[PDB]
DNA sequence: GACTATGCACG
DNA sequence: CGTGCAT
DNA sequence: AGTCATTCATG
DNA sequence: CATGAAT
């Protein structure tokens, strides 16, 4: 099930796929209801990938996602938003589905990323308060972000660290992720084919002692 | 091992049992604190737990674990919504508890799990709580018999009214509609002055309720009668604007709807009147609500029959409610059906019982530090002697006893005579000890005062209740026609 | 406000975060104390909290809202989940949890909800945690930044090996079973005399595991593969008897099944055997199992083919199994695969930077009470002058500096002494105070020889192990062949 | 769905009616399953005293109930089990459930309890305990039976204040509310007709202002 | 993490 | 039909 | 409070 | 087809 948009307009309309029901509550809760769309994500996505095509068409997530944008799957294109954003907590869970969001983006909806349409985005690490009735906050997204932010608020002011989406209200979501203007978002783009094919397949493949390999190789346990 | 019991004896005593605990501890206010069993073990168990509103927000699982395995021998679900409640805008007028995340909304969608949010008390919260740690109020054992738990809060505003309740129990209900702080508290003050005070009068300061969500609100006559008997039939109603659009076409637009009503399944029945087609008027129905406001469009046509539509939609639909009155609290342990007064006035006793317990537990305080300061104020003047004779003693006991037998201390003066570290004879000033007396003894010339003086009592009171008011008063939402 | 990445550089850094914390802090076993993270935080918390073994059951929801929101930045159902699994007598050798409630059955039913059950931290897991409070090991800051988590418990046994493990992460999995606590123990111990120890040696201690629903397993030469590389496969079959019935009729009776078997479901596939009719002996399938006893019992018809139907059921059910060795811990922050040597080895150097530590910290805690007492000491035979030098004195850190500069006290000696109460005063003898200085520097002397004598430090190492040993010890469940 | 029993004996078999899933649990784990049955009640009874008799048929509990003893609702008689138990947590929730099993079975199964056959069982109020490998608990029931039993254990021993089935295992279940050699039941007769209906109805009824006054002046708030 | 039935009084 | 603490 | 899908490796 | 910490 899906949360829609008031107007039909692929020139400007974003759908935003989220992790997980609650924090999609919060989605839809804060936003302009004129153009964007809540989608969530009920869980760890399916691997497609790793996963022959009947469990693919089967799996509820990644059809409502494909009726939901038009196209297909071959794909055709452009129906049905001129954004897809990808909203999820910050944390190894939350890149954990943008790995899974854009395996399957980039191997079946594979135009709509060179299009340059698919994005995700930057949701705060950190909010800053310096009590009660009069409160102020401010929001950072890295570690020098933050320094500077301390010294602005300086000593007695509160850091808090989020740990996900759920932390955050409807204001609060819609003033650092959503509201356009304020908004910061990253915006796939792929700057090869092979390199990529490789690199997919390698991670989120059927193989196993690859993966490992890679992972002895580069994941660096200090 | 087998009993026989009759099917007579058997119902009528666990009926008894089970309605009873859902008619006190579980469905119905306190007619002073206008709590719930669970909504005050909440509020006292965060407050404990210093999950307080000037610190930082605390995963609610927490919270609830916490108060589920000490004091409410129920289920986190119960624990959990009660709690998400208590952050909601909407449903209360002032709002007890703060929830970031997903809390629900008007549009009813669902509150975020307790393992999603985080939650603490809110500023004005305290303000029941206050003064609890003065022993100012009944407590009586959690089910474990490890800790002790409030029947009823210190209650610094009249919550009751202010929050309002509802409300199923067994043979009972309560609906209770939330009210204006500031309103209340005029009132309140004003029967403290003149405690037969009329309805009517009362009326003038406390007129009508006041809910979160605004709106219109019509029954004085009605008004009357409820906060008289306690039952009462008032009129609420959307709040309605007309906007002109280019093309000889005409918006109905709606900014406020009637306290607890559904703003997603209300717009649903809206546009269901305009696909079954029931009115002429029908067009497009739009909610077009976001963060920061409320507003609902319905345009119409081009025979803008607007005047009879919006008519059509008040009787057909909710925009246009009716709300009851049903003020049903706990009043010496027992259910009461009541109104302004009664509601009132037990607040008033009960703030009575509060202040005055609190000033004989402030002035036991004072008391105590003056006996110790006027023997250490002896001791000075002997230091020298008193030193030497601990020093003969064999142990702190001995000591003790010595320094009552001999100089004729007390027990309490003994103690605190001994127990003195070395540090502090580095100074063995007579004068600024003198000067604490001379502050203990003010202080409790002042208790002693509003102990035994009715009228100065109920003056601090007074005080208390508008500063109060002063610090969270604010203005109406609710109209009245 | 837009960022250009590409997909090939987004995948790799995500994939890499999710697949490091996830082969660390999720899925796989520390090869020290043989903890994933979330069990080693409720262990910690639940000690923390005063919830051990020897106290009150307590509200298990408390235990896990308080470890979500301290130190598991995760969902409570996981964290749940896991406490359940450690209050399991058959899947865990030595249960680190008790559980009051429905907390599951081998028959696979659904454990109660937290909501319902009690749990307290078993006996056993406080020696996990033994000297924790005496900086035995590292800490880290928890999400928050408001509080101190282990890395690792000081691990007073080889849990790793005795509890076991499974075991799916990214790139790699763990699948470790249970083992006597006593047998290894006895192998831990040999290899801190004979470090150079050969398994064909080692296996005589330790040979094979232990499962706690018993059985019989059989594959020595395999089992000696396993403890060497660190995969095997070793074969499980459930025990069997032979039971005759009043008319021509024989009983086939099952009264242990393979590790991690469901006895439902196991059932059923037996049933199913027969009415499928797929073997010959095929009669009725009961499974007669109350509390205190596990009892299969499959009857035959008449042509008792009994040998050859239970040998079928051998293959074709689960009544025989097949069981993984892929030993895979986390050694230095790393993956690593594994056979009973390192996870030995690096089991004892962990006791022993433990120990060492342990001993670190209280020969410092008993030197910093020596130079106390020396002092303490030397002021009784000034004591007044002493007492007159803090009375002549301005404040409390004056007198301490008059102390120091005139009788060159330290500071520490310094504060001791001015902190000193009144009827401390009232015993001034330097001989209980030179007994003391007497143990303390026999302690201190003790505790030095632990530190740089490596033999009387790993003797004090076996010494501790054997106690656990005795203590826990209880007898094979699962037998070889 | 319901926990059956191995063998069919309507002599001496017994069907046990337990508050809530989880419990129901902990019942079929600890029990004699030669003769005895689980079936749950997942959560409030319906009130088949306030309910059209559309709603009481449609009802899982009931129909499982009706299904499962045989006999009917008319009812007809001995099928299928020679003991109906009811087993609730000793708390207000857990009486009100016992106030609507009895109301279902007064009005339809009618029979069954003049038979005598329906009972309700009592688990235990409190479990005292006097330190890990070696401990010892002993049960009581009652006011009294405690008294007896602080006594004995004296000082130093801890008691346990049960606050539902929940909180106990499948073994301690057995021994104090199941083990017929052990276990203490109450059996519900019925000492007249009248008076009863007269009870029921007034209590279980779809009137209130009856029942507030049986309130007023007989649950006695102090 | 949604859904799903119930009691309890009432308009 | 729906309210809000309970199961 | 059951149920329902999914990841991650592996026999 | 499960296993067991995650969503
Ligand atoms: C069981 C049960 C239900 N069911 C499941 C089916 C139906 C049964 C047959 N009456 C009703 C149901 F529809 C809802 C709940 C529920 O909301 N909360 N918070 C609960 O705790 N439980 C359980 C009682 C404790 C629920
Ligand atoms: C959603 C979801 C499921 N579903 C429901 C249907 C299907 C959706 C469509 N992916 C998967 C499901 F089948 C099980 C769970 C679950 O066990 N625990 N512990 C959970 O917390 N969740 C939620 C993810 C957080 C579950
Ligand atoms: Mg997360
Ligand atoms: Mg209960």
């Amino acid at each position: 099930k899906l949360t829609p948009a008031q107007s039909k307009n692929p020139a400007k309309n974003e759908l935003y796929l989220v992790e997980g029901d609650s924090a999609g509550g919060s989605a839809k809760q804060g936003r302009d209801r004129k153009f964007q769309a809540i989608l969530p994500l009920r869980g760890k996505v399916i691997n497609t990938a790793k996963a022959k095509m009947a469990d693919i068409l089967k799996n509820e997530e990644i059809n409502t996602m494909i009726y939901t944008i038009g196209a297909g799957v071959d794909f055709s294109i452009e129906a049905n938003y001129d954004k897809i954003i990808i909203m999820t907590d910050a944390d190894t869970d939350g890149a954990h589905i943008q790995t899974l969001l854009l395996t399957f983006f980039y191997r079946y909806m594979r135009p709509l990323v060179e299009a340059g349409h698919v994005y995700i985005a930057l949701p705060p690490l950190y909010k800053m308060s310096k009590k009660g009735k009069k409160e102020e906050v401010a929001y950072a997204w890295t570690d020098g972000e933050l320094e500077e932010l301390r010294k602005q608020f300086g000593k007695g002011a509160t850091l808090q660290r989020y740990k996900g989406l759920g932390e955050m209200n409807a204001d609060q979501l819609w003033e650092t992720t959503m509201n356009p203007e304020t908004r910061t978002l990253i915006r796939v783009t792929i700057e090869d084919l092979a390199r990529a094919e490789r690199r997919v397949n390698v991670l989120m493949g059927d193989k196993v002692e690859p993966r490992r390999k890679w992972i002895e190789d580069n994941v660096k346990f200090t | 091992n087998i009993q026989n019991m009759s099917l007579e004896d058997i119902m009528g005593e666990r009926f008894g049992r089970y309605s009873k605990y859902i008619i006190q501890d579980r469905a119905l206010p306190d007619i002073r604190d206008g709590l719930k069993p669970v909504q005050r073990r909440i509020l006292y168990s965060m407050n404990k737990d210093s999950n307080t509103f000037d610190k930082s927000y605390r995963k609610s699982a927490k919270s609830v674990g916490n108060i589920m395995g000490n004091f409410h021998p129920h289920g986190d679900s119960s624990i959990y919504d009660a709690m998400v409640r208590m952050s909601q805008n909407w449903k209360n007028r002032e709002i007890l508890v703060e929830m970031h995340g997903n809390n629900g909304s008007m549009d009813g969608d669902p509150p975020a799990a307790m393992r999603y949010t985080e939650a603490r008390l809110s500023e004005i919260a305290g303000y029941l709580l206050q003064d609890i740690e003065k022993k100012t109020v009944p407590f009586a054992w959690n089910f474990d018999d490890t800790e002790k738990e409030p029947t009823v809060l210190p209650a610094a505003f009249p919550n009751l009214l202010v929050n309002g309740s509802t409300g199923i129990s067994a043979g009972y209900a309560t609906d209770i509609p939330p009210h204006n702080l500031a309103e209340v508290i005029d009132a309140a003050v004003y029967m403290i002055d003149h405690p037969t005070a009329k309805i009517d009068k009362l009326m003038e300061f406390l007129p009508g309720p006041d809910f979160p969500t605004g709106a219109i609100i019509q029954g004085r006559d009605e008004i009357k009668k409820a906060y008289e008997t306690g039952k009462g039939r008032v009129v609420v109603r959307s709040k309605t604007e007309i906007e002109k659009l280019k093309g000889g076409k005409e918006q109905i637009v709606i900014t406020e709807i009637p306290y607890e009503i559904n703003k997603a399944n209300l717009v649903k029945k809206i546009d269901d009147v305009r696909v079954n087609n029931k009115v002429a008027g029908i067009a497009e129905v739009r909610d077009e609500s976001d963060r920061d406001g409320l507003r609902i469009a319905i345009e119409l046509k081009k025979d803008a029959n607007t005047e009879l539509v919006l008519n059509y939609l008040f009787k057909y639909t909710d925009l246009q409610i009716n709300y009851n009155f049903n003020m049903v609290a706990i009043d010496n342990f027992t259910p009461r059906q009541v109104g302004i007064v009664p509601i009132l006035s037990s607040y008033i006793a009960h703030r009575r019982e509060v202040i005055l317990a609190r000033s004989r537990f402030d002035k036991e305080k004072a008391e105590k530090r003056l006996h110790i300061v006027e023997g250490l104020i002896r001791v000075i003047s002997i230091l020298d002697e008193v030193i030497a004779l601990i020093r003969a003693s064999e142990n702190k006991a001995d000591a003790k006893e010595n320094l009552k037998v001999s100089y004729d201390f007390t027990e309490e003066q003994a103690e605190a005579i001994v127990t003195l570290q070395l540090y502090r004879l580095t100074n063995t000033d007579v004068v600024v000890l003198q000067e604490e007396e001379a502050e203990l003894r003010e202080k409790i010339a002042m208790l002693a005062a509003i102990i035994g003086d009715e009228r100065t009592m109920y003056n601090l009171m007074k005080k208390e209740l508008r500063e109060v008011k002063k610090k969270f008063a604010t203005p109406r939402l609710s109209s009245l026609e």
